[PDB]
Parts: structure tokens; sequence; C-alpha cells
């Protein structure tokens, strides 16, 4: 057991408001989202989209030199 | 004896005519659900 030391305060939860926090802040919590993960998610979209458009690319270039 | 002594002693009291009904009436009392949670572990015994 570890010794802790804290004072909590807490109000009940039939004394507050339960949904409306959803859409509160949404400007700040749509900028967090954004500008803490736009490098995580570059780095997942960009090869999957690279490969597949050049897959693509490669596909097109091959069926048209092999007409007539 | 104690009535008159009152009568004659207590005669500077003030005359302000507010009952204390209208100041609860006016400043009422509520109850919140809610709780304090003062942790010490250094403390032998618990009280809630
Ligand atoms: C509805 C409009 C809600 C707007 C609102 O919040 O109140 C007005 C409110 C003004 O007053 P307020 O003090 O802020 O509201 C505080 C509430 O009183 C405080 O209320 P609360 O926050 O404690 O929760 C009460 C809640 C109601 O509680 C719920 O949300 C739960 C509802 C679940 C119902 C499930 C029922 C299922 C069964 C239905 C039975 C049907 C027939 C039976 C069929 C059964 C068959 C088996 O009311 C709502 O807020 C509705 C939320 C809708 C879901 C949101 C989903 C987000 C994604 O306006 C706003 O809060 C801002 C509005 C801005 C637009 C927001 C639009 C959000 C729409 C999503
Ligand atoms: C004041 C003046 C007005 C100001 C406001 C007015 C503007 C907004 C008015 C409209 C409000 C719309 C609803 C509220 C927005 C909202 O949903 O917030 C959730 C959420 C709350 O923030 P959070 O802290 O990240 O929530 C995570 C917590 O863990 C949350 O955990 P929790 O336990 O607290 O809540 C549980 C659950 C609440 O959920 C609900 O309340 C139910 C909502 C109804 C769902 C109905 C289902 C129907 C399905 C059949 C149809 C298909 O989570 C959510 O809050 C929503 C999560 C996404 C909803 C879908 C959940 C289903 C599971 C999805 C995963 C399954 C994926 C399957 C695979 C898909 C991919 C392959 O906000 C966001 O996710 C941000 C993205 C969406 C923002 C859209 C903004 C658009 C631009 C608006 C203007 C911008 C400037 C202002
Ligand atoms: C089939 C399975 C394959 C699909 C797998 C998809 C889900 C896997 C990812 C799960 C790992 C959890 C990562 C996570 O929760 O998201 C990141 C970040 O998520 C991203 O960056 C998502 C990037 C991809 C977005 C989608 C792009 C388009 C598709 C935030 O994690 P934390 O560091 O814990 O952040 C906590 C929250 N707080 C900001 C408050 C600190």
């Amino acid at each position: 057991p570890v010794k802790l030391k804290a004072v909590v305060y807490a109000l009940s939860p039939f004394q507050q408001k339960i949904m409306t926090g959803l859409w509160k802040d949404l400007p700040e919590k749509i900028h967090h989202k954004v500008s803490e993960n736009w490098i995580s998610a570059t780095l997942l979209v960009t090869p999957v989209v690279g490969t597949y458009w050049y897959a693509q690319y490669f596909k097109e270039q091959e069926k048209l030199e092999h007409r007539f | 004896e104690v009535v008159e002594q009152v009568k004659k002693l207590f005669t500077k009291l003030s005359s302000d005519p507010t009952t204390t009904s209208q100041l609860v009436a006016n400043e009422p009392a509520s109850f919140t659900g809610s709780e304090v949670r003062m942790i010490d572990d250094d403390l032998p015994l618990a009280q809630f």
C-alpha cells in the first residue's frame, strides 16, 4: 500500500449536467487533435496512398504498352 | 425579581424589528450531495 496524502472534493452525479461537455471547447478539442496527431496521421496515410497510386500507375502503363 | 432586574438593566439594546425567520428566508440553506476526502496515511485511525 502506497502512502498517499491528498484532499479530494467530489460532487454527486445527480447535481451536474451529463452530456453538454461533449460539445464544449470544441475548437480546442479539434485543434489539439490535429496539432498533436498530424505527423502520426501523415506517417500512416502517406505510404499506403503512395503505394496504391504507384501500383495503379504501373498497371495503366503496362496495359497501354501491351496494346497495338 | 429577575423581571424587575432585567427591565432595569437591559435598556440599551438595539430595537431593530427583524426576525431571524426573515434572515433565514432571505439566505436559505440547502443540501448538496458531495464529499471531501482528506487522505493521510500517517494518521493511525480513520474518522468519517
